[PDB]
RNA sequence: AUAAUAGUAAAGAUGAAAUAAAUAAUUAUAAGACUAAUAUAUGUGAAAAUAUUAAUUAAAUAUUAACUGACAUUGAGGGAUUAAAACUAGAGUAGCGAAACGGAUUCGAUACCCGUGUAGUUCUAGUAGUAAACUAUGAAUACAAUUAUUUAUAUAUAUAUAUAUAAAUAAUAAAUGAAAAUGAAAGUAUUCCACCUGAAGAGUACGUUAGCAAUAAUGAAACUCAAAACAAUAGACGG
């Protein structure tokens, strides 16, 4: 279901978000982290058309919003700032 | 609480085969609601689900 | 392309390189 | 003389049969050209089926596969599968690092 | 995590060749038991011609006592067990690599993977089944 | 002491190189075609005079594709000389 | 407890490079009163006699024998020069104890000196000569050659 | 059908064999069929193959492994010779024996269970005669047998409670005797390498049986006499008798006492010449050899 | 470090044999035969190293049934 | 490179040369860079890249079981990464090596060869986004005749082969093609993106945007001409 894929890539980008943290030259490891977050806002999507009310209580569990799943994202150098990915 | 089960059920499996009746197993008897001290209570402390699993499966 | 033809591009490109750095010097001197 | 080389002379082993062309010159050459190491096999351990990469700490076996100088045999000479001849590799590699090779 | 650390002890009286290897031992298997890490096996490998002179603070080597260390720990104290060994005089050459545990929790040393006995069980069932 | 007396003949030539030979007094210019093959088994020769000039890393790698193609190029050459050979010898 | 300096063998090295020939002969000697000493552990004894220390005896070139520039690193000098060598160690007693060739590189000269050594010139000294080695010096990686030259 | 034909034509019948038709080591049996063509069909070049054989071929014998090929041949060697082999041991007429005393391999005997008391031997063997099996496929026989055995827990969980509940209350050295003898029983009915491939007896090198005696116009023979060669001038290195060449088979040969001053004198060219030989005995070993022993009658 | 001490001396004495992998030493089945009959007795088996078979058992009334029942049959 | 040691008188270089108590040998010390065999870049990676060892973290395979129920493909704009050279700071600097200064060669030699060798090549933190960045061949899907060779998974046994199904590579049928050839695509089809419309002028000029800068991206027109280009054929020629 496609809560539960949310759920499951939700641990392993929490888990690459780390690592990308302490890695901020891994390149490679960022690529799939910023592939592994577009795939799950492409499920999500999904969902919203399928089932609205389970995808509204989806992502207010997994601590998103709309905007974070409907937004183009690229999760580029300037997100990076704005959100203080490596912070200082 | 210090107590382990290893340790627990070595005083079950003692008391009743030596007939003591410290009151540890009083106590015991509350850490695990065991009120009788028998072969047949430490083979109910010890059950573990995947026995019930095999059961299940099998209907 | 054959090599033939990009000799002439190469030329076309040295001919340009060669009148930036010459204008790059002047600009120096009359600086 | 009554002396001949035991390369121009066959030893027939003992059980086995024979025909007259196994007295013959063409005999002798014939068993030059066609002599293999097919025997490593069942004395070659990398052969067998065990991972050459857990005789990493056993210089000994490993000194099987480099020349003298310690140059790693090619695939062609040693007649490992490619896994193998991988495995066996970093084995040495990796025993050459820690000091035993 | 399952380790194998491979060390080379220096050999410095001829009369007590097993000594500073004992001591190495104990120092190693403390770390590990008091960080809450498993001492599985220790093999003793034997005094061997080291392949050329070594050196190791400021002093040369031609031969040192081989043992192997079979242990359990974390990987903060695997390399803290590393960074000890590379600093102590005694130890000439020290390795530590991982032993995979994701098909079975009970791996031998790759001294003993190598003869063909797998798990510690099989080494320990062919000294009481058939000893 | 004598125990570093006794024990140095292994201990001198446990530390070998693999590039000697214990000459035949008999034959001294035997020994020496000994070495002369373990110099060309291990490609000594070749490696020195490969290492008086540096050669970019893609000339490296070509020359290394094209050797290794005439090599194999040879082995498939001597297959079929052989199947050649045999066919002969059967009257093909 | 005293010095006693003793010849154990002879090093007969050779270096045979693209321009020149270098020819050295030398003496491996052992102090037979270094395990004498106090304060000598097992480590020092036998670090000592796996590495005993050597003394240069004779050293030639092609240019001692008055080969000039290109002529230096040709067959002949070679050829010449060995047998030089091979003449100052029966003039000098040091033919006694056993020698080691050590032989470095491949240049013109190296061929010329095995000859010189398995021929009439050097019949005395192969005699005494009982290991040959090679000691070419590769490396692995290492630094950098120079870059090839457009002739 | 002409599938059905095609099973019972004569190239069916000759046995698949990759096996080298050059081969350079110790022959002990023959490896290939003889394929024989008659007169008339060699003048045409009809073996019954495929394709034609080369007319350059004159015998009339020849051993293939592949009736065509990628390049386009046959692949076959014009060799007909182990016959010769086994009809010159035919003509020395020595019976072949048991250097055992086995029972007769040619004879449908009434065997019994003698051998049998070894049963933790050989059913065992079949999981320990793996030599030479893959590392893998080795393995499997653990994981593969485990399961079928583990499947016989509940039937020996009550016969052996039912028929010697003693031992599982006593000791298992005999529970472990009663385990064997279990699986064998449930495995006799099995069929675990139900064909055997090993060599049977002589394995058609001889079908001769013991105890005849030779007539002859000169009276009963009682000793066999032999032509045959001497291969080495030195006795075999580690052993006590020689080497000798007997009709396509090699023998070891016992002198009475001395060996003959011919050896001395000839040295290594000794196979040149021929010496009479006494075959004492012939023994088949389990490789499909033959262990052939003679005596150098010397004139004397 | 109790146990510590006691493999360090086993190990490390002069009675004790070291790995020195000088030469090919000679001599499985053993570990094999522990299968076989762990597999075809369980419960009712007499290896040292047994399976999950005896602890099942226990739990389930089984080896308990069992020794009663051989018992009562004794009697 | 430095120091010691004995031992000497030449050494080094080149086509031949000449420029700048040694060279060689045995020890000891220091420093930076690089990574021999294995090795096929096989394989892996989006490309760029990637082969001395170990460890940590991250990602990556096949089959089976269960599950979701078209959630897919492609992708303007956009985003990210991107060899070598180059640039901005701070370290490092053995070897190599633009430039420069010398030695040769030559009729001349702002070169090819030799010497001394600065930037650079190295590390850390950045800028920049360019290469014959090439398979000069965008991605996805359905499909079509064979062989050989490896690899993988599975199956069987009279146990080591045999039988299957995929992948890769090689040679091909058909088909396509200006041909050279492509060969599972450069075939038969479908979907989406990028790009082209004679040569030269020109990837230039101007403007704009971006960058510390070198530059990078975008990108014309006039004038002139009837050319210009590819594959293949037969020659001629080749130090
Ligand atoms: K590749
Ligand atoms: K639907
Ligand atoms: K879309
Ligand atoms: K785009
Ligand atoms: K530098
Ligand atoms: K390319
Ligand atoms: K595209
Ligand atoms: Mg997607
Ligand atoms: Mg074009
Ligand atoms: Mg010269
Ligand atoms: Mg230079
Ligand atoms: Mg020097
Ligand atoms: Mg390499
Ligand atoms: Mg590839
Ligand atoms: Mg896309
Ligand atoms: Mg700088
Ligand atoms: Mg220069
Ligand atoms: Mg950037
Ligand atoms: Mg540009
Ligand atoms: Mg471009
Ligand atoms: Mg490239
Ligand atoms: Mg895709
Ligand atoms: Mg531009
Ligand atoms: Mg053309």
């Amino acid at each position: 279901s496609s809560e539960v894929q949310a759920a499951c890539m939700t641990v392993r980008i929490q888990n690459m978000a780390n690592h990308i943290k302490e890695h901020r030259k891994d390149f490679a490891n960022t690529r799939n982290l910023r592939i592994l977050v577009q795939q799950r806002q492409a499920i999500l999507r999904y969902l919203k058309r399928d089932n609205p009310e389970k995808y509204y209580w989806t992502i207010q569990k997994l601590g998103l919003n709309d905007a974070a799943i409907t937004d183009e994202f690229n999760m580029d150098r300037r997100y990076m700032q704005d959100y203080e990915f490596f912070g200082d | 609480e210090k107590t382990t089960l290893l340790r627990d059920i070595r005083t079950i499996q003692d008391a009743l085969s030596s007939g003591s009746t410290p009151k540890e197993l009083l106590e015991i008897k509350q850490r695990y609601g065991i009120q009788d001290f028998s072969q047949e209570t430490v083979r109910q402390l010890l059950q573990l689900d995947i026995s019930g699993l095999e059961v299940n499966l099998e209907k | 392309d054959s090599v033939m033809r990009k000799r002439k591009k190469k030329m076309k490109k040295h001919k340009l390189r060669k009148r930036r750095k010459r204008e790059k010097a002047e600009r120096r001197k009359l600086s | 003389t009554k002396k001949i080389d035991q390369s121009l002379s066959k030893k027939l082993p003992k059980g086995t049969i024979y025909d007259p062309f196994d007295f013959s010159m063409g005999r002798i050459h014939l068993d030059r050209k066609y002599q293999a190491n097919k025997n490593s096999n069942r004395n070659d351990i990398m052969k067998s089926g065990a991972n050459p990469l857990e005789f990493y700490a056993r210089p000994r076996i490993l000194s099987r596969y480099v020349t003298s100088t310690g140059r790693i045999q090619h695939r062609d000479i040693t007649g490992l599968s490619a896994k193998n001849q991988r495995r066996l590799s970093k084995a040495i590699r990796r025993c050459q690092a820690i000091g035993l090779m | 995590m399952l380790y194998e650390l491979i060390g080379l002890v220096r050999i410095t009286n001829s009369n007590a060749p097993k000594l500073e290897a004992k001591e190495l031992s104990s120092t190693i298997g403390k770390l590990i038991i008091q960080n809450r890490g498993v001492v599985r096996d220790i093999v003793p490998m034997g005094i061997r011609y080291l392949p050329k002179i070594m050196k190791k603070d400021q002093e040369k080597h031609f031969r040192a006592y081989h043992f192997l260390m079979l242990f359990d720990s974390s990987a903060a104290v695997q390399s803290e067990i590393l960074r000890t060994l590379k600093k102590d005089p005694r130890v000439i050459r020290s390795s530590i690599v991982k032993v995979d545990l994701d098909k079975q929790l009970d791996r031998a040393s790759s001294l003993h993977r190598s003869l063909g006995k797998k798990s510690i069980l099989e080494l320990v069932n062919e000294d009481y089944q058939s000893i | 002491a004598e125990i570093a007396r006794s024990s140095v003949e292994n201990a001198q030539m446990r530390f070998n190189s693999g590039k000697s030979i214990i000459v035949n007094k008999n034959n001294p210019a035997e020994s020496f075609k000994r070495l002369n093959r373990i110099m060309f088994e291990n490609n000594i020769p070749g490696d020195k005079r490969s290492q008086r000039f540096y050669m970019k890393p893609g000339k490296v790698a070509e020359l290394k594709r094209s050797q290794r193609h005439r090599k194999e190029f040879m082995m498939g050459f001597k297959r079929l000389i052989e199947i050649v050979k045999d066919a002969k010898r059967k009257g093909y | 407890y005293k010095p006693k300096e003793e010849v154990v063998k002879y090093i007969l090295h050779g270096k045979f490079t693209k321009n020149n020939t270098h020819l050295t002969f030398s003496s491996v000697v052992e102090d037979k009163n270094f395990h004498k000493n106090k304060g000598l552990t097992y480590n020092d004894t036998m670090l000592y006699y796996l590495n005993l220390p050597q003394k240069v005896k004779i050293s030639l070139s092609t240019g001692c024998l008055g080969f000039r520039k290109a002529a230096r690193g040709e067959y002949e000098a070679a050829f010449q020069t060995s047998g030089r060598m091979f003449e100052l160690i029966k003039e000098k007693n040091m033919l006694n104890k056993d020698i080691e060739v050590v032989m470095d590189d491949f240049g013109k000269g190296r061929a010329a000196f095995i000859s010189a050594l398995v021929g009439k010139e050097g019949a005395s000294v192969v005699k005494k000569v009982v290991k040959i080695s090679d000691a070419t010096k590769l490396k692995f990686g290492g630094v950098r050659s120079p870059k090839m030259r457009r002739l | 059908t002409l599938a059905e034909l095609l099973g019972r034509s004569r190239i069916a019948q000759v046995a698949n064999n990759h096996k080298p038709l050059t081969y350079t080591g110790k022959k002990f049996h023959p490896t290939h069929q003889i394929i024989e063509t008659k007169p008339s069909t060699l003048y045409r070049q009809e073996w019954g193959l495929k394709s034609a054989i080369p007319s350059k071929i004159k015998s009339r014998y020849l051993v293939y492994n592949d009736l065509d090929t990628l390049e386009r041949i046959t692949t076959f060697e014009p060799r007909g010779g182990t016959q010769w082999n086994r009809l010159r041991f035919q003509e020395m007429g020595v019976p072949i024996v048991s250097n055992i005393g086995r029972q007769n391999p040619f004879f449908k005997y009434i065997s019994r269970p003698e051998d049998e008391s070894h049963a933790k031997l050989s059913l065992f063997k079949e999981m320990k005669g793996d030599t030479d099996i893959s590392p893998a496929a080795m393995k499997k026989r653990l994981k593969k047998i485990t399961a079928l055995i583990r499947s016989f827990q509940d039937e020996f969980k009550e016969w052996l409670v039912e028929n010697h509940p003693d031992e599982l209350k006593l000791n298992s050295n005999k529970l472990e005797d009663y385990v064997v003898k279990f699986l064998n029983k449930k495995l006799e009915t099995k069929t675990n390498k139900k064909f055997n491939t090993e060599i049977i007896g002589t394995g058609g090198l001889s079908y001769s049986l013991p105890g005849k005696l030779k007539n002859s116009p000169n009276g009963v023979i009682q000793r066999t006499v032999v032509p045959g060669r001497i291969l080495n001038v030195v006795k075999e290195n580690n052993d006590n008798k020689w080497l000798a060449a007997i009709g396509g088979f090699v023998a070891d040969v016992v002198f009475f006492q001395s060996p003959p001053s011919s050896f001395n004198s000839m040295g290594d060219f000794i196979r040149m010449k021929t010496f009479l030989f006494e075959i004492l005995e012939a023994s088949m070993e389990k490789n499909g050899s033959v262990s052939m022993h003679a005596r150098l009658l010397e004139p004397q | 470090e109790s146990q510590l001490l006691k493999k360090i001396d086993k190990v490390f004495n002069d009675e004790t044999e070291e790995f020195t992998d000088a030469y090919d030493v000679t001599s499985g089945n053993t570990t094999l035969q522990t299968q076989i009959n762990n597999a075809i007795m369980g419960s009712l088996s007499n290896e040292k190293f047994f399976d999950i078979s005896l602890v099942d058992s226990y739990l389930n009334k089984d080896l308990k049934n069992i020794s009663n029942k051989i018992d009562s049959k004794l009697n």
